[PDB]
RNA sequence: GCAUCGGUUCUGGCGGGGGGAUAAAGGCCCAGGGAAUGUGGCUCCUCCGGGAGUGUUAUAGCCCUGGGUGUAAUACCCUCG
RNA sequence: GCCAGAACGCGACGAUACUACCCGCACGUUGUAGACGUAUAAGAAUAGGCUCCGGCCUCGUAUCCUAGCAGGCGAUUCCUCCGCCGGCCUCGAAGUGGCCGUCGGUAAUUCGCGUAUUGCAAUUUAGACACGCGCGGGAUCAAAUCCUUUGCAGACGACUUAG
């Protein structure tokens, strides 16, 4: 009885920082959307946030589970990438590593 | 500026790596090339040297000065006691080489291969091969007659264990060896059938060799301890006046 | 644009540098990529031309001792792919070295990865890049000639797993006649209006 | 003298031939000014099939089996127009297998949410009766 | 660039020995209207001695084809410079427009020749009459009788962005 | 420049049969059969008429449409070699040492090896195989003549130059020492 | 977190006005003149697809000059929301 | 052919006491370059192909699965689909799949009860791999080093041997 799934969010990657080649600005990191190619596409996500879930060590309150909350704020390129802000920059080591993309702010 | 007068080199450097032998007992590194219109038979075997003497013979060689007269020649005497087969192996072809998959030994061993297996063969218990033996005499070799078709399906090489009997040397040892031999016999099925017949029976090495053919020798040299420049490589030494 | 666990790519038919690039982006990202069949890759040229290359590259070699430090030349095709792989990486860091891990590459279609479906980057397809009329070779080949020993034994096996592979076709040939038959007999058996309903609605 | 040759055929750019555009337009063949660009006209009532009169690359279009007999190469829109009516070109391409699957794209994509839903329970229903017939002819043998 | 044709009209300045100057008309192929201004005064200090501080400017004028639709054959004459001297030509192209014919004739002498805009005169454009005052073959192949070719070969366009395909694509469209 | 179209033609004679598949030519006459492989030319291949075949190429180069007289006289060379068959004659020069020669027929392998003894007073033997199909005869209207025959013109041409590189001078005047075996007319086999 | 504002800024859509040969072209109509990569007819070779010659709209059409409904539409530049 | 063998490359085999090994679940410290439908097996040509031979058809924008307190309790109604076990065949490139049987679950159609209060959003703590622990069942009762000795070996370690 109902076998479906559960999923009311879009996964995305986080790719890396903004950068020139040879300076890094941890401010602001590159997310690479699924399902978008052109810039116009990329249009329909701006004000929404973004989640990155990670697991720790030890338990605060109930739970094993941290979250670091920012949203998207501009496109990036010809190619569909977006930028991002977070209340603290994305720990560097997650290059590569699959965040949410909710739906909240809508239409 | 260039080196005023030309000169060999001292020394090969094929034989590159000039240190001691990584284990004792001889490694045959490739065996003959196989070929499957020839009749089942082995191609290798291992003795002891016992030492030299000389000979005198006559010569045939039409054209030389020395045809049909009387010559001395050295010649070095091997001491060949009987071997005793004890298994079989089978290797299969990879992407990465060849390797082998299966073992199936004789239900009955010696005191002198079992000793093999052990560095304090005195104050141990001398179980080496007690479990395996059980295998036979219930179900009535169940487990050992399918490895065999094993080897019959899948292999392409089979090569025999076998050992010497040391006891019937004059030596002071009483630990076997123990090496593999390859069998180039026409078709796996022979080759494995004829490798079953001789498990715990002796082969003598006049049905290996044959005289006055041609063989390749392998060994381990003699040893000195650690030696300077001038002898090891064998250049020349400096002058009688020469300080340091 | 998607996220899979694992793709296989298909190597026969691909460019070496025009197919390390595609593949190099995706490490990085976090994508898991396996190579199959390296040894029917392509290059652009001539044959002989390739062999001078290769053989400017077998002459380097440190001096004082060729044991440690020097180039050290890898005879395999999967290892001549690796190599253009590696060129594009920043191997010497954490971050370079854990994108590595996520790659893998044969010789011939070993048993995990038979039995699979096989992709094909369309952007690096000899068929599709190259001009008719120009020359390429086959880094199969050029590996034999610098040294490489299992051609044979890789050509027998790829015989045999490709024999198998031609009963199980017709099974599929089967199950899909079987499976268009009964449409035709079943669609008329009790559809009154939801064929209709589907066909205006577009399936 | 038996000959059994087995090689391709393309369709030719002539002059009467019918392009496909990527916008779903229709254009016919006038004149060929060059190896890759040619000049063309579509004349069509249907606002989807119409086009300009303009220069058109070969990069960009198709070639559907549909080719207007006797077309004389340089006319005019006027007489073009009439050559398309009395032949029937829009009536012709209607049918044609690119056209049925253009068709569907669209309808696919026009399916709102509740729509979907319907959709999903009705090719349930269907797949069932398949279910029992497949099984009635496998078990058969 | 992307030119268009100006007919630019100049003077010298008058004066009392010298009321009511000669008029002097050019035609011009230029991106916009200042650089048409330049080449008509670049082109006139070398066959009359007029400056620009000492002329005027009496009119800028656009030239549109007159049949944009219609397919058309050119001849052009220039000169040009090498790198050891300097050189006529004569070439000749098909299209529809006077225009794009300086548009082609630039990128083919930049290309089959080396040389830049800077090094190149435009002596005369005239369309070609008739059918039988053609002369170079790479066009009389294009005015065949019922000309008709098919083109093989011709790879599919695919998404620059949709990697792994999961087919053998196929060129025979 | 790139020509729009070239095109050659080939007429076929009413005796045989031709298949093309995949840029592989297969013809079969009275004679037996012949394969060619032309992947390696982009090339596409018609029937014009009951009894010609076509072929042409689009939008080729220079170097590109020179290969299309090749193709045609390649696929002629077949058509005439399996209804006339090609026959190589070849003729013995010496001055002072005789050149004696063997040709005896390998039995499983089917091809024949010839033997050339004496070459120039040599004490060397020095042994040629022919390709399979070709067929070596010693003459008997003319003296010191050898007799090359087969049905493909390629092997035929190949294995008398076999022949004839085989027998060289070294470290002397090739302008005085005129020995070694030649050929001497080439034709067919059928008229 | 949401709603209503102020400053800076990025990015979409809609309604008008002006200019040039008062765009050039283009569709329909009227008047005049030309040819060919010559339509339909006619003659000639082949039954084997078709090809060759004459000749100015017929059973297709094209080019050049002037005018009409036109203060036509649209492309380009500028401008008010 | 010949020489060395990665001291972080790999395989076959022998004997394995001490909880070191095997089987079942029972939790839960603790680990991870990063589940959320992690669903899709022909080969070959690209100036040619596929096929249920109708002759049909050639751009994964595809096909399969997709409802129910994170998915309860009963009913009308259909023999579809899924899973743990057990028995036979088969699989060696780095060994995998198939058939049969018992058992457990199950909207293709239509209904009847329950959901509230987490208060206007706050990861949907829930997937598979290893590892440490606790029980209750089976099997099993080994070696190595020091020490003495030899000299086919040796600067000392190491090595070939014997107890």
């Amino acid at each position: 009885p109902s076998e479906a799934g559960h999923r009311l969010y879009v996964k995305g990657r986080h790719l890396s920082y903004q950068r020139g080649r040879r300076n890094t600005h941890p401010k602001t990191s590159l997310i690479k959307i699924e399902g978008v190619d052109d810039t116009a596409a990329a249009n329909f996500y701006l004000g929404k946030r973004v989640a990155y879930v990670y697991r720790a060590q030890k338990e605060v309150r109930g739970t094993k589970i941290r979250v670091i909350w920012g949203k998207i704020t501009r496109p990036h390129g010809n190619s569909g990438v977006v930028r991002a802000k977070f209340t603290h920059p994305l720990p560097a080591r997650s290059f590569g590593a699959s965040v949410r993309i909710m739906l909240y702010p809508s239409s | 500026s260039h080196r005023k007068y030309e000169a060999p080199r001292h020394g090969s450097l094929a034989f590159l790596p000039r240190k001691r032998a990584a284990r004792h007992r001889g490694r045959v590194k490739s065996f003959p090339k196989d070929d499957p219109k020839k009749p089942v038979h082995l191609t290798a075997a291992m003795g002891y040297k016992a030492g030299m003497t000389t000979i005198v013979r006559d010569l045939d060689r039409p054209g030389a000065k020395a045809h049909k007269k009387e010559v001395v020649e050295a010649v070095t005497i091997i001491d060949c006691p009987p071997m005793v087969v004890v298994g079989l192996v089978g290797y299969i072809e990879t992407p990465r080489g060849l390797r082998s998959l299966t073992t199936v030994w004789a239900e009955h061993l010696s005191d002198e291969v079992k000793r093999r297996f052990y560095k304090n063969w005195y104050k141990s218990k001398k179980k080496a091969f007690t479990k395996y033996a059980k295998k036979y005499a219930e179900n009535n070799g169940a487990s050992i007659t399918r490895e065999l078709e094993r080897i019959k399906k899948y292999c392409t090489v089979v090569r025999v264990l076998a050992h010497t009997q040391i006891r019937k040397t004059p030596l002071k040892q009483k630990k076997a060896h123990l090496m593999e031999i390859q069998i180039n016999g026409g078709s796996v099925a022979d080759k494995v059938e004829f490798g079953r017949s001789l498990f715990e029976k002796p082969v003598t090495i006049d049905t290996i060799f044959e005289k006055d053919e041609m063989i390749d020798v392998i060994a381990v040299t003699k040893g000195h301890g650690f030696v300077g420049v001038t002898a090891r490589w064998g250049t020349k030494k400096l002058p009688r006046k020469t300080h340091k | 644009s998607s996220f899979e666990s694992v793709v296989v790519i298909d190597g026969k038919g691909h460019l070496l540098g025009r197919l390390a690039s595609i593949v190099a982006k995706q490490l990085l990202s976090g994508q898991k990529i396996v190579v199959v069949r390296c040894e029917a890759l392509n290059i652009s040229g001539e044959f002989f031309r390739a062999k001078l290359k290769y053989h400017a590259y077998l002459r380097k070699m440190t001096r004082y001792n060729p044991t440690r430090g020097g180039p050290f030349h890898f005879r395999a095709p999967s290892r001549i792919f690796y190599k253009a792989v590696r060129g594009m990486i920043p191997h010497k860091t954490a971050r370079g070295a854990a994108a590595l891990e996520r790659l893998k590459v044969f010789e011939g279609v070993p048993p995990p990865y038979d039995k699979k479906k096989k992709m094909v980057v369309p952007q690096a397809l000899r068929v599709l890049r190259l001009q008719p009329g120009r020359k390429y070779c086959t880094v199969g080949r050029l590996s034999h000639e610098v040294g490489w020993k299992y051609q044979d034994v890789v050509a027998r096996l790829e015989e045999r797993r490709k024999a198998k592979g031609a009963a199980y076709y017709e099974r599929k040939k089967l199950a899909a006649r079987q499976l268009s038959e009964a449409k035709k007999a079943a669609a008329a058996k009790v559809d009154p209006k939801v064929s209709e309903a589907l066909a205006a609605y577009g399936y | 003298a038996e000959i059994n040759v087995e090689a391709t055929s393309w369709r030719r750019v002539e002059v009467g031939r019918v392009l496909k555009l990527e916008n779903g337009s229709l254009a016919a063949i006038v004149e060929i000014i060059d190896h890759k660009r040619v000049l063309a006209d579509g004349p069509s009532s249907d606002p989807k099939l119409a086009t300009p009169r303009g220069i058109v690359p070969l990069s960009r279009a198709l070639l559907t089996p549909i080719v207007i007999p006797k077309l004389p190469r340089g006319a005019r829109t006027g007489a073009v127009k009439k050559a398309w009516e009395a032949y029937g070109v829009d009536a012709k391409w209607k049918e044609t297998n690119w056209a049925k699957k253009q068709l569907q794209q669209e309808r696919r994509q026009s399916l709102t949410d509740f729509d979907r839903f319907k959709v999903m329970r009705l090719k349930k229903q269907r797949r069932f009766e398949e279910r029992k017939a497949l099984a009635k002819i496998k078990a058969a043998a | 660039g992307r030119l268009q044709e100006y007919q630019v009209i100049g003077r010298h300045l008058p004066t009392e020995a010298n009321p009511n100057p000669a008029l002097y008309r050019m035609r011009i192929f230029a991106p916009n209207e200042v650089v048409a201004k330049s080449r008509f005064w670049y082109f006139l200090r070398g066959l009359k001695k007029v400056k620009k501080a000492t002329g005027e400017i009496v009119s800028v004028n656009v030239i549109s084809e007159k049949h944009p639709l219609k397919v058309k054959n050119f001849g052009i004459w220039l000169r040009y410079d090498s790198r050891s001297g300097t050189h006529n030509m004569y070439k000749e192209y098909r299209e529809t427009s006077r225009v794009a014919a300086v548009e082609a004739m630039y990128a083919d002498m930049a290309a089959r020749h080396r040389a830049r805009f800077r090094s190149i005169h435009i002596l005369k454009v005239v369309e070609l009459e008739k059918t039988e005052d053609v002369k170079r073959p790479y066009i009389k192949q294009l005015v065949a009788k019922n000309l008709s070719f098919p083109l093989p070969h011709r790879v599919p366009k695919i998404s620059t962005k949709k990697i792994f395909s999961a087919k053998r694509p196929s060129t025979f469209s | 420049m790139r020509y729009i179209h070239s095109e050659e033609t080939i007429p076929v004679p009413e005796n045989l049969k031709v298949s093309i598949k995949s840029r592989l030519v297969t013809v079969e006459g009275p004679r037996g059969k012949l394969q060619k492989d032309l992947s390696h030319i982009a090339v596409n291949f018609s029937v014009v008429k009951k009894g010609v075949i076509g072929l042409e190429i689009h939008h080729g180069s220079r170097k590109d449409v020179a290969a299309l007289r090749t193709v045609r006289t390649i696929i002629n060379n077949m058509i005439i070699g399996v209804t006339k068959g090609f026959k190589y004659k070849m003729r013995y020069v010496y001055a002072h040492f005789p050149i004696n020669v063997n040709v005896e027929k390998n039995a499983e392998t089917g091809c024949y090896e010839v033997e050339i003894r004496n070459f120039i007073g040599e004490k060397i033997v020095r042994k040629v195989v022919m390709a399979p199909g070709v067929e070596v005869e010693i003459s008997k209207a003319q003296k010191d003549e050898l007799i090359l025959s087969g049905n493909s013109l390629e092997a035929v041409s190949q294995s008398a130059a076999d022949i004839q590189q085989i027998c060289k001078v070294r470290n002397k005047d090739i302008r005085k020492f005129l020995d070694g075996i030649y050929v001497s007319e080439k034709g067919n086999i059928v008229e």
